[PDB]
């Protein structure tokens, strides 16, 4: 994928944003891929919520290796496309720069497409409740006296 | 009662934390060079001696490791890195970030006075503090003196 | 985490400001940062409104220890990309600056993901009321002498 | 033995933190005065200079102002800070309480001896032990000695 | 304009970390031996601001900032010859040792020093001339261009 340090991703989110990449002369400065690192593990801590938010394969270091930008991210291929484009749109703030309109979309797309098979694997209907008979047609669990359903529990 | 004061506790080993926080540098560098220079060149950089328990000094790579605590680490902790005349200091972080940089820094070692008072002053050894002449003169050197 | 401290909350909001950061030539004094310290904690202390607001991590500097902004605060780690957004959305006033779009959508983001869990666990179904017969199918609680529901107490 | 090596690499800038607890002082005040004396006094107060990299030496107000870094701050900026030894120090916190009072800041040093042995001897350098002739003479005060080498 | 400001203070921390070795323990023992059997040690002495001294036990405490600390005020304590210094946890782990915090003894080199050389005084370190000359033996240097009157 050639993407798998979060490194590359703060600087494929750089040269998106037009501030340092090879299209352009300038080069990166470490201090902006720090601030960049840190700004990506704080909103990749707000989509998981712990689970109950967007589930992507992602380790969330532990600071126990001093140098976070190196490390590997879990992330699978489909997801990268969506988390540098929402990095780089997070990170135009810090400077004066405006994400332009087709990173937005694109950042809209990705998350979309995230979140959309959580979304049909999460669509469950409840069992039914406890107060309904189960009609004469079962004819064995009519027959081993379990007559009404057993509930949500 | 007031008695003499020769040597007080303290702490021999410093700390070097990151600026405009109070976290220590993980495991930053630190570049030793002359008094206005750069010393990330080769040019610039000045020799660096380690300073062991007993005196004896081992000759080590300019750019030095910090621990987590921030104390410069080597394989154990390493004992006052002791170099010569007045160097600038640029201290670089985990990911190669400039934390701070200063032009002219001096401390002097307190370490082993013993050696410098005797390369200071002169002999005489004087006749009280020994019973008779001849143990005297038995213990002199380029001097002596009378009651 | 790296934003343990609640002067970190207040560099990352500086930053995100872009007034001041770690790449800047020219920083703020500290008596800035000791009000944007105070003006954080009136920010938490009102939405808390004494466990009856939002409910999150949080630590009050009891003026014991001198400096509050040293101590640690109890956020969890995704509360933190909404506090230190909703920081630097009200410090821009301090100054003389206006907050971009995107930071006030963050903000919003991270306040509505700050309540959710707290709404969904907050939405509870009042008893039967006290004049509410229980039928001839318990069996039981209607051999039992209990023939009404006790009530809302 | 390698070489005289009196230079010792240590933190360049210094640290204040609090008593009662760890954790740098914010925003808190420090004042330096004469010896043995109340530096919160405006008369007992010494000047204090801060050297930039020109060498020039240019005087500040008597508080210092420390950042949350725990390091002298001047304008939001580090700043190196020289004064005349013997200088007593008095800092305080934000909140306007004492954290630390040091009546002589020399007397914090770990060897006290050779500030009393420095005065009651006469200096004058061998010529036995430094190799050449002309590091002996440099480095030469109050007369020299005649030996070997 | 001479010696940089810095805070003279001692603070204790770990080794492999950065905390403050909270509650922590310091020996102060015999040259070049382990201090922590009782027999090997040498006593220790605080020295107020004022200048009297005060015999103390020998387990040395630490506060929760990493100070040394007596009752509820940060002290400064004095020994009179060399010391090699042990400093442990809460725990009972070991955090540093120092054979030699410094490389020789003071009191046993003092006398040799005092045996082995010349007692001349010079004025510069004497404000007086006639000061100088009170604790003047054997010597005086007339250094300074001294006024008359």
């Amino acid at each position: 994928m050639q993407i798998k340090t979060k490194g590359d991703l703060v600087r494929a989110a750089l040269r998106k944003l037009g501030v340092a990449s090879d299209a352009t002369l300038t080069d990166v400065e470490p201090q902006s891929m720090q601030d960049a690192v840190d700004d990506l593990e704080a909103m990749m801590a707000e989509w998981y919520q712990d689970g109950k938010g967007i589930i992507t394969g992602y380790v969330f270091s532990d600071d126990e290796n001093p140098p976070a930008e190196g490390d590997d991210h879990g992330l699978r291929s489909s997801a990268v496309s969506a988390v540098f484009h929402n990095l780089a749109c997070r990170i135009a703030p810090d400077y004066a720069l405006e994400a332009t309109a087709k990173i937005i979309a694109t950042a809209k797309y990705g998350k979309e497409l995230l979140y959309k098979q959580t979304a049909i694997s999460r669509a469950k209907r409840a069992p039914y409740p406890s107060r309904m008979p189960t009609g004469s047609g079962n004819s064995f669990a009519n027959l081993n006296e379990w007559h009404y359903f057993p509930g949500e529990q | 009662t007031d008695i003499t004061a020769n040597v007080v506790v303290s702490n021999p080993r410093p700390i070097f934390t990151e600026s405009r926080s109070f976290k220590a540098v993980a495991n930053g560098k630190i570049y030793i060079g002359q008094i206005d220079t750069d010393p990330v060149n080769p040019a610039n950089q000045i020799p660096v001696y380690i300073e062991n328990e007993d005196g004896s000094h081992v000759q080590i790579t300019q750019p030095l490791i910090i621990n987590a605590a921030g104390k410069i680490v080597y394989n154990g902790q390493l004992v006052k890195i002791v170099t010569v005349q007045g160097h600038s200091m640029a201290i670089y972080d985990a990911n190669g970030s400039q934390v701070d940089y200063i032009a002219n820094v001096l401390k002097y070692d307190p370490d082993q006075y013993s050696i410098e008072a005797d390369k200071k002053f002169k002999y005489s050894v004087k006749l009280s503090d020994y019973p008779t002449l001849q143990d005297a003169a038995s213990a002199a050197v380029d001097g002596l003196l009378i009651d």
